[PDB]
């Protein structure tokens, strides 16, 4: 569960 | 860049520090209680005992109100257990570390706890969760691991100071004995204490597969915003994360409020198809995701950037006129629509309005939505589109539109501190470039808003009279009146003048040539003005402080200052200072701004003045250092948030200035080819425009840049100077394409480095007298957007025209130097070199 919610903060940029 | 908010002391025309306590005593012994240089932290120190070279540290997270108790509770289960800790010293500190726009890696960290070692660690975890079990769950620390279900977090990292040359923070490893410190939005364990980490991992005890989630748009301490795609559709949508007790604003409201206020007031405004509509809302995990109706297009700012015409294209501003017509007309009723729900849009500006490929307008983002007629102080104020004399909610919404009306016609930011003066400037500009037609449209729409404000509160504005402000095109007239301006605004503090915020934010900024007193001191000395004021300041401030400026930088540090000192007759002092520079450091920074090139340029100019070969020898040694540094990697690391690694200030173009200059004094052809090459490598990162005929540079961040800092004007200065030393006429075709920037209509800001002031340099490079006049006259049009009549004289707006500044970087000194360049036909006159009035003649072929 919180493996996604926190893994989102990790996600893509430019 | 958001730092400018911090410097808006009310009732000042200048950038000035906004001044604003977590109490506690029953303080035991060798509990030394101190602050810092001027940080957020308050250290509670015990005894005297080596706390490890790094270790496992505990952070307690808290929320704003609880905070006062959370400290008293943890401080005692730390005082009685005689443990060492620090906490954020006051309310202002807590706000800044937890605010909407705090860095993610550092937020939530309210109290830090340093246990002697791993047993008392894996036991303070225990004895602290317990004392704070009955306290509201505060902001989650993203850099740390959470302990069980508590406000207690832990991470491995440094307990004091560990730095890798210039390489951020660290922790001494074993073989490498350095390991930089991973402060990041995730939990990034070391490796050499991996052992103890896994131990803790087993003692620590489909609603988003609903959508695919590719890209992230923006982050921010409140949460994130993502590029989603709901299958069961393919309906691309925008998801708004909201971490509770996180991104605080100025009202004590967390990132929960501004999702259930972007709810209470997204609800009432479902009945308007300009406005945004929601998908759902839910408490997934501990967070929240209010899914938003996606809207293709661009924000107004992005539209302005790409579509507003900047090149003097001779007929076709009407194109943009109808567009400002299509858009603003709607928005005017779209705000009328909203107001029959009883709810205020809260924060109206070109960011929060969008525009498709057919000019459809919609208002996104509702964190600020309020009740019309209510005067609670608003959440986030967007300076440049607000004023602190509107008392009532509704009024503020319309004032935003008012200011925004003109903004789309002439996109130049201003604040309610300077708007008094510059309204004159922009209206006259608009009248001049659009016609009386468009001017009239604007005036009324702005009197319209005045109506819709009088509906809400007492608001009698002052009236017109454009004739009260006229352009000045006489260079000598402008110089003199800017000088008097500077003379009229001498602080009598250490700074000598009010400049950019970098005066307070950056090492040596109160003294150095770029934002400090040296820059105005220098300029006043060129116009043989305010001699005793300059002497007083040199004598009783500068000399005392000189040995304490850590940086050697030409703009940022000692070398610019040494130029002033030498030109003032203080040869001895420069002499002694150079004895110390020869060793000071051979750094990895080669920039003109702050690096070996800028320093080397100064050194050469001192060699020219003194004819003392020790300085030539020093220039050659500096070259050898630059060469090697150039070899270390074809990249440039950065410090100043406005810097970029192209152009004359922070780029290889500026490195070339040094090589040209060194050419002039050696007669060694090798340096000349390094100069040409360094230019060349910069020209490679230019973008010539096919439509309009203008060369600009292109940054990493995919900005197109004209300016002296980062842009093509700087590149040109480097070409002009290569040519000047060698006798050639290289890059004549790229040179011509840059001077075409003379035809620019407007810039967002006014300053030498980052604004309109850049363009002043264009004329000093034109060899013709005949095209110099047309060109000069164009850039003076640009400048007159920014020139402010005040009493008998002129003053100059700083960055974003929120406040005045007299400094070289943004203020009138930068401009005075540029205008004197034009006169002298010297595009390098803004450089702080020794006897720079002979420099050109001495470097000429």
């Amino acid at each position: 569960a919180m493996n996604t919610v926190l893994e989102l903060q990790k996600l893509a940029h430019d | 860049n958001m730092l400018y908010h911090r410097y808006l002391k009310p009732n000042s025309e200048y950038y000035k520090k906004i001044e604003v306590i977590y109490e506690l005593n029953d303080i035991p012994d060798t509990y030394a209680v101190f602050l810092d240089n001027e940080s957020v932290w308050k250290h509670y120190h015990v005894k005297g005992s080596t706390l490890p070279e790094q270790g496992w540290k505990i952070h307690v997270t808290s929320s704003l109100e609880d905070s006062k108790d959370v400290l008293d509770k943890v401080a005692r289960l730390c005082i009685d257990k005689k443990i060492e800790f620090k906490h954020l010293k006051d309310k202002d500190s807590f706000m800044k570390m937890n605010s909407k726009n705090a860095n993610r890696a550092s937020s939530g960290k309210f109290i830090t706890i340093y246990p002697t070692n791993n047993e008392v660690f894996v036991e303070l975890l225990e004895m602290i969760s317990l004392a704070i079990q009955d306290f509201k769950k505060g902001p989650y620390i993203l850099n740390d691991k959470r302990w069980k279900n508590s406000n207690v977090f832990y991470r491995y990292g440094g307990f004091k100071g560990i730095f890798n040359e210039h390489g951020e923070h660290c922790i001494r490893d074993k073989e490498g004995n350095l390991i930089k410190d991973q402060r990041n939005p995730f939990y990034q364990v070391p490796d050499f204490v991996k052992d103890f980490d896994d131990y803790l991992n087993t003692i620590n005890n489909s609603r988003l597969g609903k959508y695919k989630i590719e890209t992230a748009l923006s982050f921010s301490n409140a949460g994130g915003v993502y590029l989603a795609t709901r299958k069961k559709d393919n309906l691309k949508v925008i998801i708004k994360e909201a971490r509770p007790s996180a991104g605080l604003d100025g009202a004590a409201q967390d990132a929960l409020a501004r999702q259930k206020i972007e709810y209470d007031a997204l609800k009432k405004l479902k009945d308007v198809s300009g406005v945004v509509n929601l998908i759902e809302y839910f408490q997934e995990w501990e967070h929240y995701f209010l899914v938003e109706e996606f809207i293709e297009g661009r924000d107004l700012r992005q539209w302005i950037a790409q579509e507003f015409p900047f090149f003097e294209d001779n007929n076709g501003m009407s194109n943009h006129i109808k567009d400002v017509k299509m858009i603003l007309l709607q928005l005017l009723d779209l705000i009328d629509s909203m107001h029959n729900q009883g709810v205020a849009m809260g924060d109206l500006q070109p960011a929060n309005i969008m525009v498709t490929e057919d000019l459809t307008v919609r208002i996104i983002d509702f964190e600020t939505a309020m009740p019309v007629n209510s005067d609670d102080r608003p959440a986030m104020l967007t300076t440049g589109f607000v004023s602190h004399e509107m008392k009532v909610s509704g009024a503020r919404d319309w004032f935003g539109f008012k200011r925004l009306v003109r903004y789309l016609a002439l996109p130049v930011l201003t604040s309610e501190d300077l708007e008094g003066y510059l309204q004159y400037n922009h209206l006259n500009w608009i009248k001049e470039n659009y016609g009386y037609e468009f001017y009239s449209f604007i005036v009324d729409l702005q009197e319209k808003c005045d109506k819709r404000i009088k509906d809400y509160q007492t608001f009698i504005p002052k009236e017109i009279n454009l004739n009260d402000q006229t352009s000045d095109f006489n260079l000598t007239s402008i110089i003199n009146k800017l000088i008097i301006g500077v003379e009229s605004s001498l602080t009598n503090d250490e700074r000598f003048i009010n400049g950019d915020i970098r005066q307070f934010e950056m090492n040596g900024g109160k003294f150095n040539f770029l934002t400090g007193g040296s820059g105005a001191a220098f300029t006043l000395t060129k116009n043989k003005s305010s001699i005793a004021e300059v002497d007083k300041w040199i004598q009783s401030v500068l000399l005392d402080n000189l040995p304490l400026i850590e940086e050697d930088g030409l703009f940022t540090g000692k070398t610019g200052i040494l130029a002033l000192l030498y030109d003032k007759g203080y040869k001895e002092v420069v002499l002694n200072e150079l004895k110390i520079l020869k060793d000071n450091i051979n750094q990895t920074d080669i920039s003109i701004r702050s690096g070996l090139s800028g320093i080397g340029l100064f050194v050469i100019s001192l060699y020219l003045e003194t004819e003392n070969k020790e300085y030539l020898k020093l220039a050659k040694d500096l070259e050898r250092m630059i060469k090697l540094n150039r070899a270390k990697d074809k990249q440039l690391k950065v410090k100043d948030w406005m810097a970029v690694d192209i152009g004359v200030i922070d780029g290889l173009s500026g490195v070339s200035l040094f090589y040209s200059a060194l050419y002039s004094v050696t007669q060694n052809q090798k340096y000349l080819e390094e100069a040409e090459v360094l230019i060349k490598e910069d020209l490679e990162s230019t973008k010539k425009d096919d439509v309009t005929g203008v060369l600009q540079t292109v940054d990493n961040k995919n900005r197109l840049l004209p300016y002296l800092s980062g842009g093509s004007i700087g590149v040109a200065i480097s070409i002009w100077f290569l040519n000047h030393v060698s006798g050639q006429d290289l890059y004549r075709e790229e040179m011509n394409s840059i001077l075409k920037l003379s035809k620019t209509r407007c810039t967002i800001s006014g300053g030498l480095f980052d604004g309109a002031g850049s363009f002043l340099l264009i004329p000093s490079m034109v060899k013709n007298d005949k095209n110099r006049e047309v060109i000069l006259n164009e850039v003076l049009n640009l400048l007159n957007i920014f020139l402010i009549e005040k009493n008998s004289y002129y003053v100059y707006p700083g960055q974003f025209s929120y406040r005045l500044a007299d400094d070289v970087y943004t203020g009138s000194s930068g401009i005075i130097l540029a205008l004197m360049g034009v006169i002298k036909g010297n595009p390098l006159y803004w450089l702080p070199l020794v006897n720079s009035d002979e420099f050109l003649a001495r470097t000429k072929v």
